[PDB]
């Protein structure tokens, strides 16, 4: 959902607002390379062409096995307004935006740019030692502090205040610390891309009056910048954002020169294991992996016991899954986790068993499971514990006169939703707190 | 004597296809016939019983035709006792490598017949019944 959380995001912006952030190349060279394959083409032909084509012959370019991603893409296209439909002389012409139009133009014919893509001072800098120790330490202290795990140094109020204030990380001054949420855990399942695109996402919801163009111009020309080289000095409302994006790890800056990182170009496209891990039905974890990373998350719902210089070994247990569950995560995620890490061996065996069970009976594909069925029963049954007792707030209802009223009033809250149980032969129901008011008032009247 | 008849009568009569052992039978008795294991009383907490009656099923006739897989079945109360004592006492045989699968519905119970004490009346019967348990000349004389 990369792609589609970026252009969701885009949808929302005015058309009037949309208009401005074509203005710049820069953003107009990614925002075209997000569009499906087939969507793409048919962008890179009207470009050039000062002429409206009708929708039909852009149907006849499209054969009948490519009719359903015809009607996807043109519905994006479409929603972006990047695609503008003119209907005149009793047929529905299509054309393009002027200014997305000549945006694209001045980039891919070497024409004036305006500086959306910087300037170069020939300042080269080691990358390797410094941009990504820096960033990846800095990647890196955000999220010891995400997982909860000591470290001195803590990441910048600026940084600490969207996380609060996103729904990431969710915090009590009353408890006085943070904690991990069901989003949170997903959010540290996300890869690199999408795992910066989170982050990123919710810091363009936060701000508010620094222009919401502005931001844009700034994020999308990061990805253009190339990492270790130097960039001379942008906007007023880009200079306190580029501070604000030295605390994310973006930006490696000196102190007149701005350097990129390399989780500025990872931010545009994508690009034994680490982290790979044995489950036995000991409830044992026996993890092939030298990384705080691997390390950190795998604490969240496994009791550590021991571990060495190539591999970690720890234990499950019930303390640990219960303390990983009162933080929100979901069982299906935890197994989801394990699944997708799982070690290579595993698989085989796994692959075996499969083989195995299509061997004696090939007429049912059961699924690949890599883990012993047991274990994720098990933790699905201590899932279920947890949910045992079930409580409700709300009111209960009774002493009614006549069992008309008695019906007409327990219906109405079945109606809108607020009725949790009723009982004919007592004349009784219980509504949730939240239509409490609601049924009192349907009541009077 | 009679024990050894019913033994003989289960090892080759057709008829008796399934038998009720107790903790005699726990240990050192061969069923090479044998393919599936019940279990519903415990002796607490001891894994080393758990072993031995599994012993019973795992010297079966046809232990290397395809795909071949004995079962056993432990019925076990929720919410009691049992679950320590359940799980306190198969903690042996995970060691060993065997991995035990949880069934919390049996699929086509509901469709049989008959079932035993399906009506409240046998149950308030049976809950009464199971509760209610706690001169040598004189010698002729005589
Ligand atoms: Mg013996």
């Amino acid at each position: 959902s990369l792609k589609h959380s970026v252009t969701q995001y885009l949808e929302e912006i005015p058309q009037q607002v949309q208009n401005r952030l074509y203005t710049s190349p820069a953003t107009c060279l990614a925002i075209y390379r997000i569009l499906p394959p087939l969507a793409k083409f048919f962008i890179m032909a009207m470009v050039f062409n000062e002429n409206e084509v009708p929708l039909l012959d852009l149907d006849k370019w499209v054969n009948s096995n490519g009719k359903l991603q015809f009607q996807n893409a043109i519905k994006s296209m479409k929603s972006l307004h990047l695609l503008i439909p003119n209907k005149s002389s009793g047929t529905l012409m299509i054309n393009l935006n002027p200014t997305f139009k000549i945006s694209l133009r001045n980039a891919l014919t070497g024409g004036e740019v305006q500086n959306s893509f910087g300037v170069v001072v020939e300042e080269n800098v080691v990358s390797l030692d410094l941009l990504d120790e820096y960033s990846a330490n800095k990647w890196e202290t955000i999220l010891h502090f995400m997982v909860g795990t000591p470290l001195a140094k803590i990441p910048s109020e600026k940084v600490l205040n969207l996380l609060k204030h996103s729904k990431l990380m969710e915090e009590v001054n009353s408890t006085g610390e943070f904690k991990i949420t069901n989003e949170g855990f997903q959010f540290l399942l996300q890869e690199i891309n999408s795992q910066l695109w989170t982050l990123l996402l919710q810091y363009l919801k936060m701000i508010e009056t620094m222009d919401l163009v502005d931001v844009l111009h700034f994020i999308f020309m990061l990805g253009a910048l190339e990492v270790g080289k130097a960039y001379k000095i942008l906007s007023e409302t880009q200079r306190i954002m580029l501070q604000d994006m030295r605390d994310y790890g973006l930006v490696f800056q000196k102190h007149s020169i701005f350097y990129p990182t390399k989780l500025a170009l990872m931010l545009t496209s994508d690009t034994i294991p680490d982290g790979s891990l044995i489950v036995e039905t000991n409830f044992k974890i026996y993890s092939y992996s030298n990384s705080p990373l691997q390390i950190a998350v795998l604490s969240l719902f496994v009791h550590l016991k021991a571990r060495f210089v190539n591999m970690v070994l720890g234990q499950i247990t019930r303390e640990s899954i219960r303390r990983a569950l009162t933080n929100g995560i979901t069982a299906d995620q935890i197994i989801a986790y394990l699944e997708t890490h799982a070690h290579p061996q595993m698989r085989r065996l796994a692959e075996e068993k499969l083989e195995k069970k299509l061997e004696l009976d090939p007429n049912c594909k059961e699924p690949l499971q890599v883990l012993p069925p047991t274990v994720v029963d098990q933790i699905r049954l201590w899932q279920l514990e947890l949910d045992r007792v079930i409580t409700y707030e709300g009111s209960l209802y009774s002493d009614f006169e006549t069992s008309q009223e008695y019906n007409l009033l327990s219906k109405y809250a079945q109606d809108i939703g607020v009725l949790l149980w009723k009982d004919d032969k007592k004349k009784k129901f219980f509504i949730s707190k939240e239509g409490n008011s609601q049924v009192l008032d349907f009541a009077k009247r | 004597q009679e024990r050894m008849n019913i033994l003989q009568n289960f090892q080759y009569n057709d008829q008796i296809n399934t038998i009720f052992l107790s903790k005699v039978g726990d240990t050192s008795i061969d069923l090479p016939e044998a393919t599936c294991l019940i279990q519903i009383s415990s002796h607490y907490g001891s894994r080393r019983q758990e072993a031995q009656r599994l012993g019973r099923i795992l010297r079966a006739k046809r232990r290397n035709d395809e795909g071949f897989n004995a079962f056993f079945y432990s019925l076990v109360s929720k919410d009691t006792q049992e679950m320590y004592y359940s799980t306190k006492r198969q903690a042996f045989l995970v060691d060993q490598g065997y991995a035990f699968k949880v069934i919390t519905h049996l699929h086509g119970m509901e469709n049989i017949p008959n079932l035993a004490y399906a009506s409240p009346r046998e149950r308030r019967e049976l809950l009464q019944e199971v509760l209610l348990k706690n001169h040598p000349l004189i010698r002729k004389m005589y």
